[PDB]
Order: structure tokens, then sequence, then C-alpha cells
């Protein structure tokens, strides 16, 4: 709520001016402070000149940021952001080069200044850049022919200043002309050029692609991927970052139909493998942006798998039915006499049901009922098609070993293939939306375009190998796939980097010995916390949370003298909000400044049904906070400002008296809503109390320790025939 | 689930970990899920739970961490040391009474006492755990009996609970209705103790010296422990430091001068004491304390 230290002991500077450390007043309109500063250097024209942080920003201090001058923060006078903007612009549309170079580097650097950007965008000096780098070449190109190192530095600084003003958005993204993109094409479509130009130009490429799918379309003629590989090959990492940023923008904005096209394009130009060998498994550091680049590449491949993943292609479609027919021929014809390869409908039913009670299918009239569910549907089919090319040994051996097991140890290859593909895609997040959120790249995927397909074959291979090692069953069908998922977890947690290393990690998993090591670590980590006993504790959770909630219900009933909107000028900053015993009606409103707190009655707003309650937005999220006029609220009430939602048009836009009870009431209204709590008070009390409770359970064992693992179940007499009776 | 035998060597029906609903009367058993079992089948024990003494639990014998004794620990001597563990089990009952209290303590907000509840609880349970064995010397076990009795009755008077009697060796030997007047005066004594605690908690909650005087009333040998550190001055000559108690009230000396040697170098002439410049001035009797100026 308070303003800053209005009298700040700061240096004031100016080009040519010896700084004077004066105690500047800050509530005064800054125009007059500029006036007195100018007068200090015997200067007039205060609106023609701006003070700024003599520190790094050089941001021309306006009325807005004068709270940011600390004791010792040097202030430097200079031309006003309008005057810097103008000096720039008439230097910018001009032609004398070195002057343009200086002004252009400086427009680059100063573009981020909002205070400057206001008047340089009012000015339209960015179109003056458009002049200096699309006409300014042809005014001069006779000597530019040799100066083109320095003219390239010119146009690159123009690219910088241009985009560094574009990002603020007050200037339109349309200031670049088709001549600007023509120069950018001359960059990207040409060989290695001055690294500033290539850098900032590829940056413009991705930026204008980001501005419009239409800009992306009309640069895709110039932005091509084969010419874009050299940007990766450029040992400068950032050229690789820019080629892959452009690539990811391409796939984001290419249509999914054209996305499969550009995916085959990616596969053939080696992007997966060439980035693996030139970024991941080259020596170049995989910076966070670069690791994200690789994550997005793999997940772009994955969301091109998505179109087949999610969509439920017809299980009874004739083409896919004959392709699973050929899959099942190369799978079954070993024990399936070849008369079923062209078997009749009666014989088709007979063979379905015979080797599908050997495949344990609930429905034995169709293998495609094991493809009738997506994810992935015909994508697991795609996996087996990869197997016909890459893992025919694996496909044949799995299918044959489950081609004779009528029992429930049966490995249902249609159902298992479909569900394993879907669960491992969900593990691998195959098809998720690529975002900057995830920055993990698996070099496993980038040594093989279909490392997902080899993933599924080798994981089903491990499934069958350990399937022998853990008497895996089809009443454990989901359970065996989940044990296989546990193995997939212990493998991917080692972060596989190649097909051989992934195979090594899976061969580690075949329940041979290392499981004792993981459970020995589980031992060492329960030492301090007793994980099975943690199971005991947190299993019987609900009692403690619900008692805390009804406790808070008590507290809501006794409520408080809540605080209102702008409780400034004789308004009830104190007014009671009683929760009714009914716990469906809140009694509140403009209730008087009550010392004892609640006057239990039909308050001014006596009602509040949960039936219209949506949520509570907490802080600036409050609609009253979204007001920026006569209801401005300083961010120190962020923790007191709550807006309880109801009616979709009237909300409880009020202030708490402190923080803890704000958290309390939010918790209580959430319990009313029947959701989680948001008082750390709840965290602390619940953990300490339930931990004590279980610490009040250790009693029957004490002086003797627990069997950590489950002991067995000793046998009974099956009957209930009591040698000593009950009762 | 059959072939059950009548026996009393199973009332320590002791759950191990999360049990399962595989059985008619079973669930994710806690640690201390005691079942006072009646039905003895070899591999399985079904018997009346502590929680519900008319409801059985059918729990695997291996899952039963059975201790042959009943809740007592001396009839077959499950007392790691004779003569107390009846006290620890009644302590456990005391604790499960504190259980229902601390449930009924967030319903109101007296939570100051709720804090001190947990802390006295922690002290009691650590005494419990340390006396899981005969870890202390026996006299110290009597001391701990005294202290646990003290804390327990404190909690009880806090909740306005009953009076426990038989300060030591059980809290239970006296209340066995063997006499009357002895029992009456036992109640009388316990009420005395409650009075003492209320008075002291007021007078240690608010005052901080009368407690020290009352404790110094019994014993009267005291010692001012001084660890001297270094005499800040440079001397340039050998020096001798003497440390004794003088009585201006008596215009005379009291104690023998503890000695320190000092080198000429601003340094103790003996360096093995430089860290250990330790004297303890003893013989401080009640009179020594109460003298006006010392």
């Amino acid at each position: 709520m308070p303003p800053p230290a209005d009298i700040v002991k700061v240096a004031i500077e100016w080009p040519g001016a010896y700084p004077k450390l004066m105690e500047i007043d800050q509530k005064k309109p800054l125009s007059a402070i500029i006036k007195e500063v100018c007068d200090g250097w015997s200067l007039a024209n205060h609106e023609y000149f701006a003070l700024q942080h003599a520190d790094s920003s050089n941001f021309y201090i306006t009325e807005k940021n004068r709270n940011e001058i600390k004791n010792g923060t040097i202030l430097r006078l200079t031309t006003s952001p309008a005057q810097n903007a103008q000096q720039l612009h008439e230097r910018i549309q001009s032609s004398s080069m070195d002057a343009k170079l200086e002004a252009l580097k400086d427009l680059a650097s100063l573009s981020r200044d909002v205070t400057f950007a206001q008047e340089f965008i009012n000015l339209d000096g960015i179109s003056l850049l458009t002049q200096m780098v699309e006409s300014g070449t042809e005014r001069y190109q006779k000597l530019q022919k040799i100066m083109k190192p320095c003219f390239g530095d010119m146009l690159s600084f123009t690219l910088t200043a241009f985009v560094e003003l574009m990002d603020h958005g007050i200037v339109s993204w349309d200031t670049f002309s088709v001549a600007f993109i023509k120069k950018i094409a001359s960059f990207v479509n040409k060989s290695a050029i001055d690294i500033s130009i290539l850098q900032r130009s590829l940056a413009i490429l991705e930026s204008m692609v980001l501005n419009s799918h239409d800009l992306y379309q009309k640069v895709a003629q110039e932005i091509t991927i084969g010419q874009l590989i050299p940007h990766l090959q450029g040992s400068d990492q950032e050229i690789q970052t820019y080629t892959i940023a452009v690539i990811n923008a391409l796939f984001l904005k290419a249509p999914d139909e054209r996305r499969q096209e550009m995916a085959n394009i990616l596969a053939q130009k080696q992007l997966r493998s060439i980035i693996l060998t030139h970024v991941i498994r080259a020596q170049r550091a995989i910076n966070n942006e670069m690791a994200h680049q690789l994550y997005v590449l793999q997940v772009l491949t994955f969301n091109l798998l998505e179109d087949r993943m999610m969509t439920k292609m017809d299980p009874q479609d004739q083409a896919q039915r004959d392709i699973i027919f050929e899959l099942r021929r190369i799978a079954f014809d070993a024990e399936s006499e070849p008369n079923n390869s062209s078997g009749s409908m009666e014989k088709r039913k007979s063979m379905y049901t015979r080797d599908y009670k050997k495949l344990g299918f609930i429905n034995h009239v169709n293998p495609a009922m094991d493809f009738t569910q997506t994810p992935p549907g015909m994508l697991a089919l795609d996996n087996m098609l990869y197997f016909a090319k890459h893992h025919q040994d694996a496909y044949i051996r799995i299918v044959l070993e489950n081609s004779s097991r009528e029992d429930k140890h049966e490995c249902p290859f249609g159902r298992s293939s479909i569900e394993l593909t879907k669960m491992l895609c969900e593990i691998l997040k195959v098809g998720e939306l690529p975002s900057e959120t995830c920055n993990d790249f698996h070099p496993m995927f980038f040594t093989h375009d279909r490392s997902f397909e080899e993933f599924f074959c080798i994981c089903i291979q491990l499934l069958n190998k350990t399937w022998k090692e853990m008497r895996a069953t089809s009443e454990d069908f989901n359970k065996v796939m989940q044990v296989v998922k546990e193995q997939v977890m212990r493998a991917l947690t080692t972060k596989p980097s190649s097909l051989d290393q992934f195979k090594s990690k899976l061969q580690n998993l075949s329940y041979t010995e290392i499981l004792k090591i993981r459970q020995s670590e589980r031992m060492n980590q329960e030492d301090f916390q007793s994980r099975p006993i943690l199971e005991l504790k947190e299993k019987i959770q609900p009692e403690i949370l619900e008692l805390i909630k009804q406790q808070r219900l008590n507290r809501l009933v006794e409520g408080t003298c809540f605080r209102k909107l702008n409780a400034r000028r004789r308004q009830d900053k104190f007014w009671y909000c009683r929760l009714s015993p009914n716990h469906k009606v809140l009694h509140y409103g403009d209730l008087e400044e009550s010392p004892q707190g609640e006057v239990p009655h039909d308050s001014l707003q006596d009602k509040l049904p949960v039936a219209d309650i949506k949520a509570v937005v907490t802080g600036k999220d409050c609609p009253h906070m979204k007001e920026k006029g006569a209801l401005k609220q300083n961010k120190e009430v962020l923790e007191l400002a709550f807006s309880i939602l109801y009616d979709s048009n009237c909300q409880l836009n009020f202030i708490a008296p402190d923080k803890h009870e704000y958290c309390i009431w939010t918790d209580g209204l959430n319990a009313l809503l029947g959701k989680d709590m948001m008082s750390d008070l709840t965290r602390n009390d619940l953990d300490t109390l339930l931990s004590m409770e279980i610490k009040l359970r250790l009693l029957d064992l004490e002086n003797i320790q627990i069997p950590d693992a489950p002991p067995p179940i000793p046998k009974e007499p099956s009957n209930y025939d009591f040698v000593y009776d009950c009762n | 689930m059959a072939r059950w035998i009548p026996t009393k060597r199973q009332k320590y029906g002791v759950a191990i970990y999360n049990y399962n609903a595989s059985q008619d009367v079973e669930l994710s058993l806690q640690i201390g899920d005691t079942v006072h079992i009646l039905e003895m089948y070899e591999g399985w024990y079904r018997g009346y739970t502590l929680q519900n003494k008319s409801k059985k639990g059918i729990f695997p014998e291996t899952y039963i961490h059975l201790k042959e004794a009943t809740v007592e620990d001396l009839g077959q001597h499950e007392t790691v040391i004779p003569g107390e563990l009846p006290l620890v089990q009644e302590l456990t009952s005391t604790l499960r009474e504190w259980a229902v209290i601390w449930r009924k303590l967030y319903v109101n907000n007296k939570l100051t006492l709720f804090r001190q509840l947990q802390q006295m609880t922690y002290s009691l349970i650590e005494w419990r755990s340390q006396i899981l064995s005969g870890t202390l010397p026996k006299d110290e076990l009597a001391e701990l009996k005294k202290k646990v009795t003290a804390k327990i009755d404190h909690g009880n008077r806090m909740l306005g609970l009953d009076l426990v009697v038989r300060d030591d060796n059980g809290n239970i030997l006296d209340p066995d209705e063997t006499s009357t007047i002895a029992l009456f005066k036992a109640h009388e004594v316990a009420s005395k103790r409650i009075e003492e605690k209320i008075q002291e908690e007021k007078s240690i909650l608010q005052n901080l010296d009368l407690r020290g005087q009352s404790i110094f009333s019994t014993i009267h040998t005291y010692g001012l422990y001084v660890n001297f550190k270094n005499f800040v001055c440079n001397i340039g000559e050998d020096a001798e430091l003497f440390m004794a108690l003088y009585d201006p009230d008596q215009s005379t000396f009291i104690s023998e001068n503890y000695l320190i040697r000092w080198g000429s170098n601003g340094m103790p002439k003996e360096i093995e004491k430089l860290n250990n410049l330790q004297a303890v001035f003893t013989d401080l009797s009640s009179m020594d304390l109460i003298r006006p100026r010392v």
C-alpha cells in the first residue's frame, strides 16, 4: 500500500554532465523533475528529454518506473524516448551507412524499452528500417558489392531491431515487406553467412511463422528443410536451435495430412538420426532449449502417430481385416494349416475361436475386436507391420508360443498388442502436444525413427520372457502388462540412448537379480519412513481430512468480521459471514463494525447456496481486481482478496483480515465444493496428527520390529467347523 | 477358519501391517490392532478385537505377532524388568484416552494445551520406548515411574479425569480395594499432588524463582561452577590469579582461592587449563545463599 521512499539519495547524470547526488522527490509529476534535472545542466526542454536508469536498462524513467530508483541508483539524463525515437528514425530511413549501423545496433538494444517503444511505434521508424534495408541496398549496391560483410551486419542489426520491436506488439508484425522476406530468403536459401545475419534471420523466420500460418505458408517456399539441414550442420549450436525451431513451427502449422508428408521428409533427410549424431551424440552441449528441441522432434513424430493412435479405424474394414489376415498368416500359419489362409467363413470362425481361446479373447468371432479399441487400433497393426519388416522373429515367436496355450497363461497378441502399444505410448507420451513444459529428450528415440516400434516389439519380447519367469496369466492380463510397465519404468528411468543400450536395459529387467537391489533401496528409503507402514497410515486417510473439514465448517459458522471492497471511507471493513448449520446458506453483507463478531441473523446477504457456487478466484484473478479504475487494489491485498463465484454475474469480491484465515475460508468453501484444501495449515496439522495416530499404533509391536514385507498366508481348515466355538 | 481352541495365551493378537479384507472380519489392519483372541486354530487366529470386543478378527497366525502373555507382562514375566510394565500398559490406556481427547481438541481451539498435550505425550512415549527394556538402572526406573505418574495425573486433572493412586510400582497396587482408610488417604495424597501441580504450574508459568527456592530447600550443597576464559591484559611478568568468595556483609573471606598461573605473555602459565580453566566452589549451604551481599 505505501508508496516508495519518496526522497531518494541518487546520482543524476547527463552526457557531459558531472553527476549530482541529490535527494530526488518522487511523488512530483516527473515532468518537473526532468525540468529541474535539465536546469541542473543549464538545460530547458524537459519534455524533449528523459531521465533514465544510468544502470543497465537505459529505460527512460516515466511516471511509471520511478519506484525503481534505489539509494545509489544513478540517474542519467538523455534525449526523451520520443527524441531518441526520432533521432533514430531520421537516421534510420537515411542512407549514410556507418551512422545507420550505430543507430541500428542501438535501436536493437533499446527496442525492448517500452517507454521508447511508445514513441518509436507512434513514429513508424520500423518502416524506416524497411527503407534502409530494402531500398538502402539498391541506393548503394555498387559499393555494397564489396561492403556486404558490413552491409550484412547492417541488415542483421535491422533484423534485431525489427523483431525486438515486433515482440512488444504495439508495432504491427506487418512492417516487414515482401522485400524483407526476400532478404531473409537470400539468407536462409544461401550458404553459411555472417553468423549474426543467419541467427537473427532464422529467428525472424520462426517469428513470422509464429505470426501467421499464412506467413509460414508464404515462407515455406523459401523455408525448405533440405536447405535447413545446413543450419543444423552449422557447428554453432544456435543455428541448430533455429533450424529445429523453424522445423517445429513447420510441423505445428503444417496440416496433419501434410504433417505426415513432412514426417516422411524428416525421416528421409535424417533429421532424427542426423541430429542424434550431430547434436545429441555429437559433442555439442544439449542446452535446455536444444533438449526441448529434441523433445519436440520426438513428440512431433509421436503426434504424427497420433492420427492413427486416437482414431478408431473400422475394425471390420475389409482392407485392414485382410492386413491383419496377412499378419496372422505370417503369425499363425506355422501351426495353422494353409487352408485357413484362404479359409471359409465357417473355418474362419473355427480358427478364430480355436486359437483365440488360445488367445483368451472374451469374443472369439473377430481378431479386430482386439483392434476395435483405440488408442491405438490400426496403429498397433502398424507396429506388427514394422515387425514384418524388422522383428519377424519376435512376432513369429510370440504368436506361436501363444498359438497353442489354451490356458490363461495365454498371451493374447491382438489384445496384448493393442493395449501394450497404447499403454507404452501413454508412457512415452506418444502423441501429446509438444510444449516448452517438457525438456527431456530420449536419445533412445533419435537412433531410430521407429524406436517406438522397436520399443513395442522388444517390450512385448521382455513381456513374454518374464511371462515365463513370473507365471504370467490372462486373468493377470492387465496385471502382466502392468508388471511389464514396471519393467519399462525401471528401464526408461535409466534414460536409454540407443537401441543396444535400450536392449541392455530391458535385459536387465528379466527378473534375474537386480530387483533385489531396487527393493534394497526401498528398504534403505523406508528406514526413515517405513513405506509399508506409510501404506497403513495414508490408506486410512479420509477420517483426518474430513474432521479437519468439519472443523473448518465450525470455523465458517463462527466466521469472522470479513473485509469489503475498498474499506476506506466509513465502510464496514468488519461484517460477519456466518455459515449456517445447514451449510447451504452464508449470512453476510454490509454488517456493522461488530466487536464480538457475528450477529447471527438474516444478514444483509443472508443467503449463499453452494448450488450457484463455481469456485473462488484468489487475488488478481478476482473480477474486482480486474477493475483498474476507482477500484484499484494494491497487490498487498492479493492474499486477502477473494472472489467467491456464484450466479455467473454476482461474486463475493471481498478482503480477508489476514492470510491464514483466507486460506482457511478457501479451504472451507472448497470442502463445501468437495475438493482439496489450500491451507498449508491443513498440510501441517494433517501430517502431524495422522503421523501421531500411527505412532499410536506401533504399540502392539514395540521392543520387536515388523516384518516389512507381507508374510504369507498360512493355511486354514477350509471349513468353518469350530473346535472352539465362536460367541 | 476351523479347528479353534480355547486358550488365553493369545490376547496379544498383534497385527503386523496393512491386512486385507480376504476374511469376513478383516481390513487394512494398523500396527497396534490388538485382538483379544479366543479361537485357537494353528495357522489362523480369530478373536475379539480391541476396537470391538464382541467382533472377531480372523488374521493369519504369521500375521499375528503373538506374544504369549496377556496384556500383563509379569505373570509370565514379559516385563523386561519386574514390577512396572503393568504401568506401561495402563500408560497405553492413558494414551488411548488422550486419543479421544486430541480428537476433541481441534473442535474447540484451546490448542495451547493441545501443544503441551503433544509434548507431554512425547515425553511419556519416549519414556515408554526407553523402558521397552530395562535400559535404565532400577532406581532410575522408579524415578521414571514417578515422572510418568506425574505427567499422567497432570493430563488427567487437565481433562478433569479421575485420580490415579499408588504413585510408584503400578498406580494400581493401592486401588485394589484391600483397605478403606489407606485408600481414602491415598486419594487425599493424590489430591495434594494435584494441588501442588496447579500451584506450581501457576507459579512456574508466571514466577520463575520460587520453584528454585523450593527445590533448594531439600538439598543444601551447591557449587558455583566457573569456567574462566582469559584475563584480558598483557602483564609482562609472571602472574598469580586467586579466585575466592568474599562477604562484605561479614567483611571477611569465605572460600579457598582457586589458583591460576599466568605467563608474562598475557598467557596462562599453564596451557592445559587454558581450555579447562574450571573451578567449582562448593559448600554453598542455605545460609550461604541467603546472605545479603556476597
